[PDB]
């Protein structure tokens, strides 16, 4: 294909998966499903009026003539009659309808004053808008907008433009409809369809067109369906004037008589490339994945169970480092960026900025611990390190880094972090509030959100202290009274009357909630959720062993427990996020430091395996290392360390 | 190939997915055939006391009608994954246990 | 947020910063008085309001609370798998929309997938206005959960099943399937809820969670309560919460409730309830007393429990529930409701076996809960004819496919356990018996997994009854003759069965000759008394044995040895080449640094109880105390402690 066809068509598919999708449907759709076409009416018209027609005399200024002579002459029921006559049969819907409803669309905006594509609009809601009363009273956001006045509300010639006198005096008529319009067009991607380059509706909104300025609108595509090919000269200066031309006479051959197909081509080639990424290159390769992993260059660590989300369930990435095909049916990306990886030869074979890229990509697929493929993989060994001085608890250090001035906003952000952890949360809910204050001026945004959250968790955090502070009974200390002056909790309470941490993530902007989709768990409890499962089902099994003395001899399954609580301790404790000191948090861990403990122990003191096997692998050990004695100390109390030491 | 080797305590067994081609004792041959051992403390019996746990011989996917049991001619034991030969190690594990069939396919609990 | 709406139905304020409303309305709805000094208009919407919160099962606020006891009613015919009556209901002509949306979850809910997505199209069509939009709503929603769960049987259909199904059992048309494809293309559920009327929206936010992928992580989370080891309660708190969804998924008419992540929740929530609740007991028995607390659990198990554990469980999971969470403590509730389920069940399966109208689709459903169900009912007292006709059910007509006669076998002996053998079931137990042996007669056997035959029914059946005599087996192998040898063998493992005269014509088919003969015939036949003549044969072996001086044989007679089923001296002149017979024969003289523990792992509990009763006794038990000392095997201590103890 061209690569201009190849442009228009990404460019089509992007604004479609966004949303941003209007289609500009014609006449000719509508003429596919044989519905009657004007020049049969002003033929009928000639006939009524003075007798015999006449084929080679019809300019385009007679279509608009006759009619309105005719109205004059004969009057206004004889119009209507005729129009009933015509107009009121029935024709079954088409399949272009039920292809262009396929792409999803905004908007529908159509001069047709028919219902074929309101009958095949399937299962879709569309606002319906064809009279002026009907502006202020639409029902939902999204508009069918027929243009041209269609026949809901009857089979008079008052209710639809026809005539020369309804064209000439339509912006007095309808201003509502053609502002409505108007901003459509402006806003959104408009693609035409079914109209001829000539036509009058496409001469007058170029004409409209031409008085913006040239930056603020973006060219609106048109797909044109004539039997010729496209001239070279017509294309220049249809391109020059706004229009960017996708041809289907050039995409595929047909007969002078064929339609439905012309059409149908293109439609199918839409259709079919919203699932196509196009890429055949390693440079398409390395920046597509730049582009959809650059923005969580802002996160330190990324849990690899989350990645899944990010590359919409191409790919499965497993916590041991090693990645499988899932779902791709596209040219393997990751496949051919591991061999890029493991082969220095073919990195030679990009240029100097896609090289630079892929370094990039490369240390930070290295950071995250992600290796290679899944058969690929040998004798992975993997390491664990928390790099947070609230982890290791070095309370002085925390203390200094706070007096210390801060120079950026991460640093704010850390200082936040570390006062929250060392219980002056009054500073570190003003120091939030500065943080939210001083985001405006921004490149990401995930420090105002993360920000806000905290926030929110910290507020959280003093209302239940209060709570459990006065009810308890001043038994602890003195009176018992927090640093919490009554007028600050009333300035708190009247700060977050009406925030809503569930809307929270709605109202970000659209490259926010595309780029950042997997910060949308932090809000709730969703993100504990694909492991709390799995460890349940894990410890169903892991005991089911231990009832009938089964010893295993290779790899066990609390390795998978392992690895998920190192990636989602070192997540939450790398990124400085308060969902640290939840109660189901300190739950989960502690269920998996029991388990792992449990079946520690039951492997310890084997039977056989001495006796035999062990000449030839014994690879039973369990080391208990720093970071489990410091998980152990954090998140147990004094009566589950007593069970554990009792089993 | 040693990574599904599972030792079973309950009856002293090992459950390895292989194939033996074992050769019944007076020149009788036999192709890959296997084991399976149900242990059952349940049962009601006679005068067959002395037992908890039943061996069947699987060949071809049926059940081998047993006559006089006396094979002690091993096997060429194949891993039926890929194909591997085992048979040392299958020998190995069998002369390390006293049980009458050290390396089953499948066990049964029946508890 | 303004109202903090309780499981146990109170109602508190939380957050309302204004009037109290919710107060002033249930202080009218106390009085009457109070409650007349509002228009007509009001009244009746009062009325209306008193109704829907009655029904909903608000009952007052915390202040107030009197008698609270909560008891759920779910009024789904689908819950309680009333099949022919929600057939007969799908056959009458509707009135409304709603009746035909009951019908289109009727019919998915009996794998009737395709008419149901019909009905489910048909309704989105009629249905666009104007107020009834959760019609519409709902319907988009479960035509797509449809469309899933179709795409997914297609997946799971044509591979891995096929012939290992039985046949390549196509369950949909490719035209059908071509159509579903093409009408849901680029479908989209994420944003179906922001297309409808800003009134929809602003009205029925609370459906909003049924367009997302998950809606139950929040009680999945919770369930962590029911883990704390720290001495209403958090054990309330999720049964009520568990029924809440439940009642609300099923009521509703939402396909959501057939998906793998509902069955999830459901196993573990039942699970860890059942866990918490043992883990009091054995605590409370710890510390208060040995029987002061009763030691009788206090989770009650009813009629909805035994229907969720059926429906939503698997057999492992049952299993692993029965091992750590012992069940025979736990006390079902209602009885009869439980019998009249499984009665249905059961002639559920018979229709389906004997109308030969075997719905593919549905059948993958139903049969995991027929399965767990049957399973389950060992711990129901059963009366004698629901027990009679589950028995037939099960043991003729339930498919071959999915129960081997292996376990039919187990699912009928645990049947037995707290209901015992009345003479109806054994009646049917001959008469499948006698089925058996006519299929019998050919190129036939029979195939089970866990190693159990047709011997073990009629070894049960003289287990129960000493005296019992098969009449139609004697005239069966009365008419026998030579030729048909699968037969005499047959016949041959039901041998104490017959009668003297068919036990005496029997006879004649099959001699032992040599010792291959005796120990086959004593090892699948029945040759329980030692003649003198085989024990000459055994010690012609023994000394052929001695004389020639590896599998096992002489083990077997030296436990017979000392089992005393052969009596005779020259067993002391085979002493030196077996070390086990010569421990089975003198246990005096016997070096028992020679002895390994292995060998206690092989023998019965008759076996293993006439070793402790023989004086032995304490070189048995000093190896066991060091074997337990040494390696913490689970094995050895329980011997330990059930026999030598």
């Amino acid at each position: 294909l061209d690569n201009n066809v190849v442009e228009c068509i990404k460019e089509i598919t992007e604004s479609s998966r966004n949303g941003k999708l209007v289609f500009f449907v014609g006449a000719g759709v509508s003429t596919l499903s044989d519905y009657p076409q004007w020049w049969r009416l002003v033929d009928k018209y000639h006939e009524e009026l003075y007798g015999s027609p006449k084929k080679g005399n019809y300019s385009s200024d007679e279509y608009l003539r006759i009619p309105q002579i005719f109205y004059n002459v004969k009057g206004e029921m004889a119009f209507d009659g005729i129009l009933k006559d015509f107009f009121q049969v029935d024709k079954p819907t088409n399949p272009i309808h039920d292809k262009i409803l396929a792409m999803n669309p905004a908007h529908v905006i159509t001069t047709n004053y028919d219902n074929l594509i309101d009958t095949a609009c399937r299962g879709k809601y569309f606002s319906v808008i064809s009279a002026e009363e009907d502006v202020a009273n639409a029902t939902s956001s999204r508009y069918l907008l027929k243009v041209h006045g269609d026949f809901r509300k009857g089979f008079k010639g008052e209710n639809v433009v026809l005539k020369e006198d309804d064209y000439l005096n339509y912006d007095q008529n309808y201003p509502l409809i053609s502002n409505l319009m108007k901003t459509i067009i402006a806003t959104h991607t408009i693609v035409f369809i079914g109209y001829g380059l000539g036509d009058y509706n496409i001469n007058m909104l170029l004409n409209w067109v031409r008085k913006l300025q040239k930056d603020s609108f973006h060219k609106p595509f048109f797909i044109r369906t004539d039997p010729s090919p496209i001239e070279n000269e017509t294309l220049i200066y249809y391109e020059n004037k706004g229009l960017r031309i996708i041809d289907a006479a050039s995409l595929i051959d047909s007969n002078e008589y064929d339609y439905l197909e012309r059409y149908s081509a293109v439609m199918d080639l839409l259709i079919e490339s919203q699932e196509n990424k196009f890429i055949t290159k390693d440079d398409e390769v390395i920046d597509y994945i730049y582009g959809k992993i650059s923005p969580l260059f802002a996160l330190q660590y990324i849990r690899k169970i989350d990645l899944k989300h990010v590359f919409e369930y191409d790919y499965h990435f497993e916590v041991n480092g090693t990645v499988v095909r899932h779902k791709n049916k596209g040219f393997g990306y990751m496949e051919r960026f591991f061999e890029l990886k493991e082969s220095c030869d073919e990195r030679s074979k990009l240029s100097k900025k896609q090289y630079e890229r892929f370094n990039a990509l490369f240390n930070f697929f290295e950071k995250n611990g992600v290796i290679c493929m899944a058969k690929d993989a040998g004798t992975l060994n993997t390491s664990i390190e928390i790099n947070s001085l609230a982890y290791h608890g070095k309370y002085d250090v925390m203390k200094k880094f706070i007096e210390e001035q801060s120079v950026s906003i991460e640093d704010d952000y850390k200082k936040a972090f570390f006062l929250a952890c060392l219980g002056r949360w009054e500073e570190s809910y003003d120091l939030y509030s500065n943080i939210i204050l001083n985001s405006i001026d921004e490149s990401n945004g995930c420090v105002y959100y993360l920000s806000q959250i905290n926030r929110y968790r910290i507020y959280q955090s003093i209302t239940q202290a209060v709570t459990q502070f006065n009810g308890l009974g001043l038994l602890t200390f003195g009176r018992h009274y927090k640093p919490f002056t009554d007028e600050f909790l009333a300035r708190i309470e009247r700060e977050m009357t009406n925030f809503n941490i569930d809307d929270l993530f709605n109202g970000m902007p659209f490259e926010f909630q595309k780029k950042y989709k997997i910060l949308e768990f932090l809000s709730d409890n969703q993100f504990l959720y694909d492991d709390t499962v799995k460890l349940f089902e894990l410890t169903n099994k892991v005991r089911s062993e231990m009832s009938e003395g089964s010893y295993s001899f290779g790899m066990s399954s609390d390795i998978v427990v392992l690895l998920r609580l190192y990636d989602n301790l070192r997540f939450l404790y790398e990124n400085c996020l308060w969902s640290v000191s939840f109660h189901e948090f300190h739950q989960y861990i502690r269920n998996s430091m029991s388990l792992l403990i449990e079946k520690a122990e039951y492997e310890r003191t084997r039977d056989i395996d001495e006796l035999g096997f062990s000449f030839f692998g014994k690879k039973s050990g369990f080391f208990m290392e720093y970071y489990d004695f410091v998980n152990i100390s954090r998140h147990f109390k004094i009566d589950d360390i007593k069970n554990l030491e009792r089993s | 190939a040693t990574h599904d080797l599972v030792y079973h305590s309950k009856i002293n067994t090992f459950v390895w997915d292989v194939e033996f081609d074992i050769v019944l004792s007076d020149s009788k041959e036999l192709n890959k055939c296997y084991f399976v051992k149900c242990f059952n403390p349940y049962r009601i019996n006679g005068k067959c006391d002395f037992a908890v746990s039943s061996i069947d011989i699987f060949s071809e996917g049926k059940r081998l009608l047993i006559e006089n049991e006396f094979n002690f001619k091993i096997t060429k034991a194949v891993h039926v994954a890929t194909s591997k030969d085992v048979t040392e190690i299958v020998l190995h594990l069998s002369e390390r246990i006293s049980s009458p069939f050290p390396i089953v396919k499948e066990v049964v609990y029946l508890d | 947020y303004d109202y903090h709406f309780e499981v146990n139905g109170t109602v508190v304020r939380h957050k309302n910063k204004g009037f109290g409303y919710m107060e002033r309305f249930f202080e009218l709805k106390e009085s009457c008085d109070e409650r007349s000094k509002l228009s007509k208009k009001q009244y009746e919407r009062f009325n209306a309001l008193f109704n829907f919160f009655e029904k909903n099962g608000v009952i007052c606020m915390a202040k107030d609370a009197g008698t609270l006891n909560t008891s759920i009613e779910i009024n789904s015919l689908a819950y309680h798998g009333k099949y022919d009556v929600m057939k007969k209901f799908i056959e009458e002509q509707s009135v409304s929309i709603e009746d035909d949306y009951k019908k289109a979850f009727f019919l998915a809910c009996l794998g009737r997938w395709e008419e149901s997505y019909d009905l489910y199209s048909n309704i989105i069509l009629n249905s666009i206005d104007e107020s009834n939009g959760c019609v519409y709503y709902l319907s988009q929603i479960n035509r797509y959960r449809i469309y899933q769960s179709i795409t997914q049987a297609v997946t799971q259909f044509n591979g891995l099943g096929l012939l290992t199904f039985g046949r390549h059992y196509k369950p949909f048309t490719d035209e059908f399937l071509a159509r579903i494809e093409r009408e849901m293309t680029n479908f989209n559920i994420d944003d179906l809820f922001n297309g409808m009327p800003f009134e929809f929206q602003k009205k029925y936010k609370i459906l909003e969670f049924l367009s997302d992928n998950q809606f139950l992580y929040d009680d999945t989370v919770k369930l962590f309560e029911l883990t704390n080891k720290v001495r209403m309660s958090s054990d309330i708190v999720v049964l009520l919460r568990l029924y809440d969804n439940l009642r609300f998924l099923y009521e509703n008419c939402l396909w959501s409730v057939s998906f793998h992540e509902f069955h999830q929740y459901i196993r573990n929530s039942m699970s860890l309830l059942i866990e918490k609740a043992e883990y009091e007991r054995t605590r409370d028995i710890d510390e208060l007393g040995f029987s002061f607390f009763g030691k009788k659990s206090g989770f009650f198990m009813e009629y909805y429990d035994f229907v969720n554990i059926s429906r939503h469980f698997k057999i492992d999971d049952i299993k692993n529930l029965e091992r750590s969470c012992s069940i025979d403590k736990i006390r079902f509730g209602e009885q009869e409701k439980i019998e009249e389920y499984l009665v249905g069940i059961a002639e559920e399966i018979t229709k389906q076996f004997s109308a030969n109208g075997m719905n593919v689709v549905f059948y993958t459903q139903f049969i995991s809960e027929a399965k767990a169900a049957l399973y389950f009912a060992k711990y129901v007292k059963l009366s004698e004819e629901g027990l009679g006709k589950i028995v037939k059910a099960l043991l003729f007509y339930f498919p071959e496919r999915d129960l081997d006669i292996g376990k039919r076998y187990v699912w009928l002996e645990r049947l037995t356990k707290c209901n015992e053998l009345p003479k109806s079931i054994i009646s049917i137990i001959d008469d499948f018996l006698v089925l058996q042996a006519e299929k019998h007669i050919q190129n036939y056997s029979e195939v089970s997994s866990n190693g159990l035959y047709s011997r073990d029914y009629g070894a049960l059946i003289k287990h129960f009854e000493k005296n019992f005599i098969s009449k139609r087996l004697s005239e069966i192998t009365l008419c026998l003759t030579q030729d048909k040898q699968k037969q005499i063998d047959f016949l041959f493992k039901l041998l104490p069965l017959l009668s003297t005269n068919a036990k005496s014509h029997l006879l004649s088919f099959k001699s032992v000759e040599n010792i291959n003969d005796l120990m086959n015939g004593i090892r699948i036949g029945l040759i329980d008394e030692f003649t003198p003549e085989h024990e000459e044969l055994i010690i012609e072996y023994l000394e052929t044995r001695k004389v020639n001086y590896s599998n096992d044989y002489m083990s077997t007679f030296g436990i017979w040895y000392f089992l005393e089923e052969i009596n005779n001296s020259k067993m002391e002149e085979f002493i030196g080449m077996d070390d086990q017979y010569d421990f089975f024969v003198d246990p005096e003289n016997f070096d028992y640094k020679k002895f390994i523990p292995s060998w206690l792992k092989n023998y019965n509990d008759k076996l293993l109880g006439k070793i402790a009763g023989n004086k032995m006794k304490h070189h048995v038990i000093e190896v066991l105390k060091e074997r337990v000392k040494n390696s913490n095997d689970k094995r050895y201590l329980e011997i330990l402690m059930n026999y030598f103890i």
